[PDB]
C-alpha cells in the first residue's frame, strides 16, 4: 500500500531523540531496506541513511538508524542545533507522510 | 562535479503545456537512469516516472498516464519533460535525480538530486 | 603423538575466477566465411564427454556472470573488424531531388542525383528507390530536396556482399587449467544452490541472434514455464520469462526488388535497389491465434504465483520513445525489420484465423549504439520468407499505483545482452588449485 | 584595427556535408603559422 | 597568458569537426612569464662558485 509517519514529535537540545514508523509488515517483510532523506525547508533535499545498516559518504554518523523485526528505527544521538528539517522515509517507490524534528529554543 | 541544473520557469495558466530541463555534468550521461519526482507545498513526495537516456526506453507511473512525455538529446547531454492539459492541482515543485554513486548495485534509492524549479499555476491574471 | 604436515598435487580444489575463452566450433564446409570467423576457430570434438558429480554444492548468479560481458566484447570487436576493408560511402551525400512513388492517394521514394565517375572531369546521373525513414528533408519552406539521415552526424561504409551476416552456432571452450560447471535443476530460480551438477570439456552451440523485445531460436524450457529476474518487487529491473513450447511466425516480404550496381570510383561498386517489379505491398508477419493465447494464459498461471491467488493481470504496448525498442527489432534473409507488436498484448486477464502484423524496413542503420560510424546495407534479390520459433519474452513490471491488485506489463527492449542470458545462465567458469595441506604422522629419513 | 601586432584574422572557402555547398568561414591565426605566396606585394597568405 | 580566447567549432565534412580560436573578447596582450630575481642571482652564484 503506503507507508505512513508521525506528523511531528518533540525534541529538546543535547537529549537524544528517536523516530520510528512502518505500515503493513507483508509489504515491508523487514527486507525492503527502507531509506531516509532529509528535507530542508526551501532547499534540496539529501540522503541521510541508504537501504540500511549503513551510512554513505560526506554525512556524519552521530545519527544514524536501525531496523528492528518489524520496525525500520532512527535515533538521533546528540541532537543540535542543526536537525531543524523534515524526515522522509522511502522505499524502492513508495514514500511516507513526514516528519518533523522540532528544538527547543 | 557531480550536479544537476535547472532552468527556472514561470507561471503558466490552466490548460497550457510547460517545458521542465535537467541538465547533468562530469560523470557519463549515457550510464544510468534519471528519475522525475515532485513535491506539493506543505505535503508528501510524489513520483512521476523513470527514463534511460541509453535507448529512451521510458516508464512513468499511472498518476501521469497519458498526459507527460519524456524526451532526451543525448547529444548535448540534456534531458526534457513535457506535460499539458494542466490543472489547478499541479502546483508543486519538480526535481531529476540520479544514483551515481552507491555500495549496493539497485536503482533503488537515489541521493543526488539538482536545484529544482516550482511551477504553479493561474486562473486568471 | 604431535602430527606433521603433507603437501598434496593433484587434489580436487576450485575457486571462483574469471579468464578469457576461445572459439569452438565443429567440422563443416560450404560465400562463405561470414562474419563470425570459422576458419581461424577450434575443430571442436566428435562427442563431448559431460561427466556427472555427486553430493557437490556451490551457488550461481545469472545476473552477474562475467562470459555475457566476454561475448559482448568479442562480438562487437569481430563485427568491427569484419568491416575495415570494406567500400566506403563518401560521396553518396550529395544533396537529392526526390519524387514521390504514380500511385495515387507510400513506402517508398524514387531519388535521382549527379554521381562521379572513374574519370575525375565526369559526372554522371543516376537515379534509385529509397525508403522513407533514411531521408530527412532539409528546406521545409516547402518544396522538396532530400538528403540523407546519418551523415548530418557521422559517416557511413557499405557492406560488400561477399559476406554473409547468418547466425552460426559457437561453442566457448575454456582454456587448459580451467573448467565448466553445468547446473541440471528443473526448478532453477535464478539464484541458489543446485544439486544435480556436472562438469563438461565446454559447451553446445549459440546461436548469436540480436533481438528486441522478443527472444527468438533459443532453448526450450522442461516441462514448465520459466519466470525469472533479479528483484521481482521493483520497477527497475527488466523480468524474463522462457515458455516450454515454441511458437511458431512467419515473417514475409512479397516484394520483387532487383539490384543495380553502379560505379562510384576507381575500382568500388555501389548497389542500390533499381527497381520494384510486381505489386507494390507492405511487409508483413502471421503468427497462430490459438497458439499464442494458451501460450498466454500459460505464462499468466505461472506468474499468479509471485503475486496472489487472486489479482488481476492486463498487458499492454510499449510506452514509446525511439525506433529500436517500441517496435520488434530483428534482421533475416539479410534484410533489418521493424514489426509493430502491439496487436499481441492487447488483452485483460481477470479469474485458422492467424494474427497479422505489419513491418517497417530501414537501410541505413546504427546498430551497436556508438558514434561516427553507420552500416549501409546491401539489398537482398528476390524475394524474402523468415520463419521463426518464437520463445522468449522481456517484460518490464510497471509504474507507480497507489493501491490495486490490477498491476498491467509493458514490453520493453532490453540492453542487447539479454538475448545470451536466456542461453548463458547455466554455466560457470572455474579455476583449479591442486595444491594443499594435510596433517598425519610422517617421519622422513634424514639418512 | 589596432593602429601601429601578433595575430591576423583570415577568411577562406570551405566545404559543408553535402558536397555541392560551399561556406565560407573566417577565424584568427598567428603570425608563426602563415607564410606569403605572392610577395609582389599584396596580402594572400598559405599555411606553412 | 592573459588573453581570453573563445573555441569555435565548424564542420568540414560527414561526421568531422574543426577548432579554430573565436574572436576574442578582451584586452590584446603579450603573453609573459616572470621568474623572481634575488633567488636567480644567489642560484646563479652559487652554480658560479660549484663550476670554479
Ligand atoms: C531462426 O532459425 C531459423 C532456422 O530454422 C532461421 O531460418 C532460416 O533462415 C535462412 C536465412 O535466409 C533461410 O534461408 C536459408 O536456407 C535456404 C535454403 O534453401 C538457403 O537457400 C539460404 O541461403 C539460407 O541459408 C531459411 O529458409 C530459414 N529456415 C531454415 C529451416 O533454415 C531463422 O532465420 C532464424 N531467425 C533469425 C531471426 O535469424
Ligand atoms: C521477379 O521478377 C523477375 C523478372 O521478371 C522474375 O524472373 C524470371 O522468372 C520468370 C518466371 O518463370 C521467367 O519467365 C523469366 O525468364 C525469369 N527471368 C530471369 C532474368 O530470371 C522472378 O521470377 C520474379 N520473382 C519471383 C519470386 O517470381
Ligand atoms: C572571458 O569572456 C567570457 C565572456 O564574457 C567571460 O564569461 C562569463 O563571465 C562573466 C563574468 O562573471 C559572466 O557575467 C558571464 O555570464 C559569463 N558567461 C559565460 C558564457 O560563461 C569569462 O569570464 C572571461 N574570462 C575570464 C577569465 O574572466
Ligand atoms: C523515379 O523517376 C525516374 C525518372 O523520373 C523514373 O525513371 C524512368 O521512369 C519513367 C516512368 O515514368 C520511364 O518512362 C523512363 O524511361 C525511365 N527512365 C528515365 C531515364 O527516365 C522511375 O521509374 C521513377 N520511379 C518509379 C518507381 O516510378
Ligand atoms: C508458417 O509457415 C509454415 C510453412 O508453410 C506453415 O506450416 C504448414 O501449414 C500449412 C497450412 O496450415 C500446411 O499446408 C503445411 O503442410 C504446413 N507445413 C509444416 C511443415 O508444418 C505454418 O502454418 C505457417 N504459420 C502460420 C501461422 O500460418
Ligand atoms: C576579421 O575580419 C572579419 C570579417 O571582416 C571580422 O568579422 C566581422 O567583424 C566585423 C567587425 O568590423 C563585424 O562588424 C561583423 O559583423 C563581423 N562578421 C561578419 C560576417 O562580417 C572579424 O571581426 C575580424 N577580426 C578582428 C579581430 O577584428
Ligand atoms: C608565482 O605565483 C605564486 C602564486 O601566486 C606566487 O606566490 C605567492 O606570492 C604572493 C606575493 O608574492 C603571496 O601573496 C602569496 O601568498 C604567495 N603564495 C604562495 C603559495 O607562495 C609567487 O610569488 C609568484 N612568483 C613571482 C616571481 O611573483
Ligand atoms: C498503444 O495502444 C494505444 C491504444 O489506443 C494507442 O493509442 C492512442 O494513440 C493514438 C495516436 O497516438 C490515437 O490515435 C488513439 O486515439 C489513442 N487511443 C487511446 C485509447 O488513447 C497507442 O498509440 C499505442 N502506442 C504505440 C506506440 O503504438
Ligand atoms: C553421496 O552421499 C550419500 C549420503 O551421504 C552416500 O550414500 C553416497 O555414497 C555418496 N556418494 C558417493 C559417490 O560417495
Ligand atoms: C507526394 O507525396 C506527399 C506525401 O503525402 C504529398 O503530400 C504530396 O502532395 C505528393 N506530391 C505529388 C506531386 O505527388
Ligand atoms: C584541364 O585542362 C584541359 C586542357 O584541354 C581542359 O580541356 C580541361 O577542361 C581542364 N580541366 C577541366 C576538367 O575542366
Ligand atoms: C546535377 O547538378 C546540377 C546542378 O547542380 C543539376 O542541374 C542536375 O539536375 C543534377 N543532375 C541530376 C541528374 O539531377
Ligand atoms: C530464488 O530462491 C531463493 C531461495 O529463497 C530466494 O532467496 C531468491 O530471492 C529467489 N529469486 C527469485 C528471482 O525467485
Ligand atoms: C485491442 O483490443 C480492443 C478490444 O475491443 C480492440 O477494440 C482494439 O482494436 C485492439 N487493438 C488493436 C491495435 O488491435
Ligand atoms: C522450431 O520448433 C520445431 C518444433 O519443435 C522444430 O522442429 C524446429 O527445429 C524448431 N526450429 C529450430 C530453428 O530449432
Ligand atoms: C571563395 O572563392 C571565391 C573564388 O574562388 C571568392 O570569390 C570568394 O571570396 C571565396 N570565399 C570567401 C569567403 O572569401
Ligand atoms: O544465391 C544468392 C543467395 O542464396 C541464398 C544463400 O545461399 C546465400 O548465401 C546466397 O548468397
Amino acid at each position: 500500500s503506503a507507508l505512513t509517519q508521525p506528523r511531528s514529535v518533540s525534541g529538546s537540545p543535547g537529549q537524544s531523540v528517536t523516530i520510528s514508523c512502518t505500515g503493513t509488515s507483508s509489504d515491508v517483510g523487514g527486507y525492503n531496506y527502507v531509506s531516509w532523506y532529509q528535507q530542508h525547508p526551501g532547499k534540496a533535499p539529501k540522503l541521510m541513511i541508504y537501504d540500511v545498516s549503513k551510512r554513505p559518504s560526506g554525512v556524519p554518523d552521530r545519527f544514524s538508524g536501525s531496523k528492528s523485526g518489524n520496525t525500520a528505527s532512527l535515533t538521533i544521538s546528540g541532537l543540535q542545533a542543526e536537525d531543524e528539517a523534515d524526515y522522509y522515509c522511502s522505499a524502492f517507490e513508495y514514500f511516507g507522510g513526514g516528519t518533523k524534528l522540532t528544538v527547543l529554543s | 562535479q557531480v550536479q544537476l541544473v535547472q532552468s527556472g520557469a514561470e507561471v503558466k495558466k490552466p490548460g497550457a503545456s510547460v517545458k521542465v530541463s535537467c541538465k547533468a555534468s562530469g560523470y557519463t550521461f549515457t550510464g544510468y537512469y534519471m528519475h522525475w519526482v515532485r513535491q506539493a507545498p506543505g505535503q508528501g513526495l510524489e513520483w512521476m516516472g523513470w527514463i534511460n537516456p541509453n535507448s529512451g526506453g521510458t516508464n512513468y507511473a499511472q498518476k501521469f498516464q497519458g498526459r507527460v512525455t519524456m524526451t532526451r538529446d543525448t547529444s548535448i547531454s540534456t534531458a526534457y519533460m513535457e506535460l499539458s492539459r494542466l490543472r489547478s492541482d499541479d502546483t508543486a515543485v519538480y526535481y531529476c535525480a540520479t544514483q551515481v554513486k552507491l555500495d549496493s548495485s539497485a536503482g533503488y534509492p537515489f541521493d543526488i538530486w539538482g536545484q529544482g524549479t516550482m511551477v504553479t499555476v493561474s486562473s486568471a491574471s | 603423538e604431535n602430527l606433521w604436515v603433507t603437501v598434496y598435487y593433484g587434489v580436487p580444489v576450485w575457486k571462483d575466477a574469471e579468464t578469457t575463452l576461445f572459439c569452438a566450433s565443429d567440422a563443416k564446409a560450404y560465400k562463405k566465411h561470414n562474419v563470425w570467423a570459422t576458419h581461424a576457430c577450434v575443430p571442436t570434438d566428435p562427442n563431448p564427454q559431460e561427466i556427472h558429480l555427486e553430493n557437490v554444492t556451490e551457488e550461481f548468479n545469472m545476473w552477474k556472470n562475467n562470459m555475457v560481458e566476454q561475448m559482448h566484447t568479442d562480438i562487437i570487436s569481430l563485427w568491427d573488424q569484419s568491416l575495415k576493408p570494406c567500400v566506403k560511402l563518401t560521396p553518396l551525400c550529395v544533396t537529392l531531388q526526390c519524387t514521390n512513388v504514380n500511385i495515387t492517394d507510400g513506402e517508398l521514394k524514387n531519388c535521382s542525383f549527379n554521381m562521379t565517375t572513374e574519370l575525375r572531369d565526369k559526372r554522371q546521373k543516376v537515379h534509385a528507390l529509397f525508403y522513407k525513414l533514411d531521408i530527412v528533408p532539409i528546406n521545409e519552406n516547402q518544396n522538396t530536396s532530400y538528403r540523407l539521415i546519418n551523415c548530418n552526424t557521422a559517416a557511413i561504409t557499405q557492406a560488400c556482399p561477399k559476406v554473409s551476416f547468418e547466425p552460426i552456432p559457437i561453442h566457448y571452450c575454456a582454456p587448459a587449467g580451467f573448467a565448466i560447471l553445468k547446473c541440471k535443476d528443473k526448478k532453477f530460480n535464478g539464484t541458489g544452490p543446485c544439486p544435480s551438477v556436472s562438469t563438461v570439456q565446454c559447451t553446445h552451440g549459440i546461436k548469436p541472434v540480436v533481438s528486441t523485445q522478443l527472444l527468438l531460436n533459443g532453448s526450450l524450457a522442461e516441462e514448465e514455464v520459466m519466470i525469472r529476474s533479479e528483484d521481482i518487487r521493483n520497477n527497475a529491473k527488466n523480468i524474463l520469462v522462457q515458455f516450454n513450447t515454441p511458437v511458431q511466425i512467419n515473417c514475409t516480404r512479397p516484394n520483387n526488388n532487383t539490384r543495380k550496381s553502379i560505379r562510384i570510383g576507381p575500382g568500388q561498386w555501389f548497389y542500390a535497389t533499381g527497381d520494384i517489379i510486381g505489386d507494390i505491398r507492405q511487409a508483413h508477419c502471421n503468427v497462430s491465434k490459438a497458439t499464442w493465447n494458451e501460450t498466454l494464459g500459460k505464462v499468466v498461471k505461472q506468474l499468479r504465483k509471485h503475486f496472489g491467488n487472486n489479482t488481476i493481470i492486463r498487458f499492454a504496448n510499449s510506452s514509446g520513445g525511439d525506433l529500436e525498442v517500441t517496435t520488434h527489432s530483428f534482421n533475416c534473409g539479410g534484410e533489418f525489420f521493424y514489426c509493430d507488436t502491439s496487436g499481441l498484448f492487447n488483452s485483460t486477464w481477470i479469474s485458422n484465423d492467424s494474427i497479422t502484423l505489419p513491418c517497417r524496413i530501414k537501410q541505413i542503420i546504427n546498430m551497436w549504439q556508438r558514434i561516427g560510424q553507420a552500416m549501409y546495407a546491401p539489398p537482398i534479390q528476390g524475394v524474402i520468407r523468415c520463419v521463426s520459433n518464437i520463445t522468449g519474452l522481456i517484460l518490464t513490471r510497471d509504474g507507480g499505483s497507489t493501491d490495486s491488485t490490477t498491476e498491467t506489463f509493458r514490453p520493453s527492449g532490453g540492453d542487447m545482452r539479454d538475448n545470451w542470458r536466456s542461453e548463458l545462465y547455466k554455466y560457470k567458469v572455474v579455476k583449479i588449485e591442486p595444491l594443499g595441506v594435510a596433517p598425519t604422522r610422517c617421519k622422513r629419513r634424514v639418512v
